[PDB]
RNA sequence: UUAGCUAGUAGGUGGGGUAACGGCUCACCUAGGCGACGAUCCCUAGCUGGUCUGAGAGGAUGACCAGCCACACUGGAACU
RNA sequence: UACCCGCAGAAGAAGCACCGGCUAACUCCGUGCCAGCAGCCGCGGUAAUACGGAGGGUGCAAGCGUUAAUCGGAAUUACUGGGCGUAAAGCGCACGCAGGCGGUUUGUUAAGUCAGAUGUGAAAUCCCCGGGCUCAACCUGGGAACUGCAUCUGAUACUGG
């Protein structure tokens, strides 16, 4: 069944990257729409749109460098058959760096660089590089 | 009853004392309370040899606790120094 | 594979097997000569290879080699017992140690002495 | 616990002068120096990746006359150092007294400046320090002491030892018999022809 | 400028009516120092034609790596058939750390501060190959900036 | 200064004694999973007012029988 | 290739008992208590700081030193 | 006793394994599927660098080999870090209790989770910077670490109620 909507999201980008697909659009969730925020504030995707009031669907525009897709991998960390809980020490950085970790803390969604900067932790939602 | 005395460290033939307050029933380099200083007989004079942490060994005695004579001499030889 | 098919029954360490259990971890083991005989060998070769059966303080009854040429060997001799098969003699997993307890050094031995009890030769 | 054999046969392996000679001579007059020892010296090694490694860390070892066991607590002591492991190995050996003894000049090889030391000849800022592996620290004073300096061994070195490049890291009064060592040598004051990466190479595998 | 070596020499057998044809392959490295990587497989019926033909297959098909003075951008995983390969960027004077399969392609390529590890199939083809593939897509911290249109703070 | 722990009422049907589960999720050691764990408390309830499936506060004290050193704090919440 | 276990058993009241709380014990009353989050039964075993290995995570281990426990020919028992 | 001085003379002090590939080190003679070797592959029927001796060489050295033993390499129990069409591996198929997991919104709670503070986590050991034995081993000062547990006060995004 549709047990996790948040790897469902990934899967859906990491696909639509793959198939050379302009935009990807989903089923709407409070957390989907805080995840495709920092997807947009760190470069990962053009912009995000949330149309319908009893049934929400959320689009997110795909984006494309040169030849590529800007999304080169995005893998689901915590997930329903294990969860992934680090300290404010312990978040993982994604490319030594050059890629981001969505936190989901006390202070809401946010990056590895975010999360440390507010001296957070928190569940490890994604890798996105 | 409570005491401050010596456990014999160190190596064959070169001993180093460590002052430590214990229980007088328990072995000598067994079980302490606190570790209150340190003392070496084979201390070339140059750069420390016998160091005492001298408020923590008067609380211990205004608790109760005996000192052995190797141990009050050294204090004897620590309040003539310094 | 499953997280929770591993939490039900975790990741099992399988127990080494010893191809020496007569010695029961011990370098060397005692033992009287029950038979000394020789044994042809598996394929491809062929010779007459000297072993012996050995009871060992421990109650086993083994197969030991014979190394070296020549030996002293008869039944009721005291011998050592170390580890170490023989690859083309099948059952045989120890080696008769030369020059210990009944056991003498090969005869004229120059090269490799301690492998074979000899001692250095007075010259 | 030493290397009493022939020396020539150790650079004639290794293809190169190990300085295990006085220097007097010429290394072709005493030996074919270009051929390994033995009845099979002419053939050319196809050396392997281990054969080169081995090869160098034996060329170094032979250079000091340190053993395996030595050598190889040399290595575990130049990696948990800070800095580059390759540098710390050749400091540890630039740094043993029987080393400096030679470097000052007051012996005609490392073998007899280890002789020396052993022999108790040679003082360390006035203390009398007779084990070859001691380490020397910058500005330590090492001297031949009173009763040793009449040696004609001591006067023969310190003249070869002007036909030598003089180390830099190394301050000697040749008419005292005294020496300071100033300073750790640096890699850029040792010898080019030592890959002492081949050796930080072999002890890691 | 070109730094060449040699990683593996092999008797292949090809049966004909009249018994085995031995050939030789030879899987060799080419590399400026600074960044550039081909690797070159030669057969011939001849050790050394092969080791040759290798070397001029090895000149061409070279790529170029992203290198962050002497050592790599990011921890990265390369993949070739059975071979499953992982390289880690090391602090100064550490040196490359890796099997001989590896240590070549990272020591003509410029690599000069390497941990690296090869599991599964150590077959020096597909090792070379896997290691080969895992630089090519190692991108830099430029490169992930031109991408995300924010530059280059990526701190 | 008050240390007190929290779980529903398994059995009742014991005079001035009820039987407490304290559930938690802890973290697996080995495989990171968080996994339900229960600990079952004999608690002291003079008077018997809690009754089963009944969330209670509970506190520690002195030993008041063989099992029981844990007695009755409040009544959270009362009958599902 | 052990699934059920439990009568001082689990709890209550009162008397006794201990240096001390307590089925510690006794009389009476209630019918409980434990267990698939592994009880019961069977096999093995002193526990720890640490030790060895390992990049780590782990794996293996518990001589020497130090802490806790238990034992003193075997089984039982109290006396001071 | 440490240590220091004097005496005499190179005098009293070198062995063990290995050399076919892996694996650093090659020849002759003897033997002839024998005698024998062998960690693994494998050597031995007349040119055997593989047996046995010799000469030479390589590696270690007051030790050197052999056996036993733990971990490593072994991503070969795979948490980090594996797999199941044909290589080992999808139960012959279904229903379904326990269990695991569970769409989306708001409020509430604050168990998990996250943050801070405080207490504790013996000393020794490990590590770092020093000090002392001629050096080293060894001894030792101070620090770091003990990645843990607990309590209290907060945070409320995610999980649970
Ligand atoms: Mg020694
Ligand atoms: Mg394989
Ligand atoms: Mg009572
Ligand atoms: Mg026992
Ligand atoms: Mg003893
Ligand atoms: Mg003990
Ligand atoms: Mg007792
Ligand atoms: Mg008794
Ligand atoms: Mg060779
Ligand atoms: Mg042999
Ligand atoms: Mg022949
Ligand atoms: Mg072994
Ligand atoms: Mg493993
Ligand atoms: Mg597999
Ligand atoms: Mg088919
Ligand atoms: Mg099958
Ligand atoms: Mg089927
Ligand atoms: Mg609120
Ligand atoms: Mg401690
Ligand atoms: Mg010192
Ligand atoms: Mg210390
Ligand atoms: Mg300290
Ligand atoms: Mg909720």
């Amino acid at each position: 069944s549709m047990q996790d909507p948040i790897a469902d999201m990934l899967t859906r980008i990491r696909n639509g990257q793959a198939a050379n697909k302009a935009a990807v659009t989903m089923p709407s969730s409070k957390l989907k729409v805080a995840i495709a925020n920092v997807l947009k504030e760190e470069g990962f995707i053009e912009d995000f749109k949330v149309e319908g009031d009893t049934k929400p669907e959320l689009e997110l525009t795909l984006k494309y460098f040169q030849g590529k897709a800007v999304v080169e991998s995005i893998q689901r960390v915590s997930r329903p058959g294990l969860r992934i809980y680090k300290r404010k020490d312990e978040l993982p950085k994604v490319m030594a760096g050059l890629g981001i970790a969505v936190v989901s803390t006390s202070k809401g969604v946010m990056t590895d660089r975010a999360a440390r900067q507010a001296g957070l932790g928190g569940e490890i939602i994604c890798y996105v590089a | 009853m409570v005491t401050i005395r010596l456990a014999r460290h160190g190596a064959k033939k070169r001993p180093f004392y460590q002052v430590v307050v214990a229980d007088s029933r328990n072995a000598r380099n067994g079980r302490f309370i606190e570790r209150v200083g340190f003392f070496n007989p084979i201390a070339s004079e140059k750069e420390e040899g016998t160091r005492l942490d001298l408020d923590r060994i008067a609380h211990w005695v205004g608790q109760g606790a005996t000192i052995s004579d190797r141990v009050a001499a050294l204090i004897k030889e620590v309040n003539k120094a310094a | 594979a499953t997280v929770n098919q591993l939490v039900r029954k975790p990741r099992a360490r399988k127990v080494a097997k010893s191809n020496v259990p007569a010695l029961e971890a011990c370098p060397q083991k005692r033992g009287v000569c029950t038979r000394v005989y020789t044994t042809t060998p598996k394929k491809p070769n062929s010779a007459l290879r000297k072993v012996c059966r050995v009871r060992l303080t421990n109650g086993f009854e083994v197969t030991s080699y014979i190394g070296g040429e020549g030996h002293n060997l008869q039944e009721h001799s005291v011998i050592l017992i170390r580890g170490g098969r023989v690859k083309d003699l099948p059952g045989v997993r120890y080696h008769t140690v030369r020059g210990a307890l009944d056991c003498s050094g090969v005869k004229d031995r120059k090269q490799a002495r301690s492998k074979y009890g000899v001692k250095r030769p007075k010259a | 616990a030493r290397y009493l054999g022939p020396k020539l046969k150790l650079s004639r392996r290794e293809g190169t002068d190990l300085f295990l000679k006085s220097g007097v001579r010429a290394i072709d007059t005493k030996c074919k120096i270009e051929q390994a020892p033995g009845q099979h010296g002419a053939r050319k090694p196809r050396l392997s990746d281990y054969g080169v490694q081995l090869r160098e860390k034996q060329k170094v070892r032979r250079i000091y006359g340190v053993l395996e066991r030595q050598f190889r607590n040399y290595y575990k002591e130049a990696a948990r150092l800070k800095g580059n492991t390759g540098e710390n190995l050749l400091a540890l050996l630039e740094g043993r007294l029987d080393n400096v003894v030679y470097r000052m000049g007051f012996g005609a090889t490392r073998a007899e400046a280890r002789q020396l030391v052993s022999h108790k000849a040679i003082m360390v800022n006035g203390r009398v320090v007779n084990i070859a592996s001691y380490q020397v620290s910058p500005n330590d004073v090492v001297s031949i002491r009173e009763k040793a300096k009449k040696q004609s061994r001591v006067k023969a070195a310190l003249e070869l030892a002007e036909q030598r490049e003089k180390p830099t890291w190394l301050e000697v009064d040749a008419g005292k018999m005294e020496g300071t060592f100033k300073r750790k040598p640096e890699r850029s004051d040792l010898s080019a022809d030592i890959n002492e990466h081949l050796i930080v190479e072999l002890y890691s595998k | 400028e070109l730094q060449e070596k040699l990683i593996a020499v092999n008797r292949v057998s090809k049966t004909v009516k009249g018994g085995r044809i031995f050939s030789f392959t030879a899987l060799t490295v080419v590399g400026d120092g600074n960044g550039r990587v081909g690797f070159g497989y030669g057969k011939a019926r001849e050790v050394p034609a092969a080791i040759q033909k290798a070397m001029e297959k090895a000149r061409r098909n070279m790529i170029n790596v992203a290198l962050n003075n002497g050592t790599l951008q990011h921890p990265v995983k390369g993949v070739h058939t059975g071979s499953r390969v992982f390289m880690q960027p090391a602090s100064e004077g550490t040196g490359i750390i890796a099997g001989g399969a590896m240590r070549a392609v990272l020591e003509v390529a410029g690599v000069h501060n390497v941990l690296a590890k090869a599991y599964g199939s150590t077959n020096p083809i597909n090792v070379v190959r896997a290691t080969i593939d895992g630089l090519e897509n190692m991108n830099s911290p430029e490169m992930v900036a031109a991408k995300r249109g924010k530059s280059v703070e990526e701190i | 200064k008050i240390r007190t722990l929290q779980g529903r009422v398994v059995s009742d049907k014991m005079e001035k004694s009820i039987v407490v589960a304290i559930e938690r999720f802890v973290k697996h050691p080995i495989y990171g999973k968080f996994i339900k764990r229960t600990t079952k408390l004999h608690v002291h309830d003079e008077n018997n007012e809690c009754g089963i499936g009944d969330v209670v506060e509970i506190r520690e004290c002195r030993p008041l029988s063989k099992t029981k050193s844990w007695t009755l704090v409040r009544v959270v919440e009362k009958a599902v």
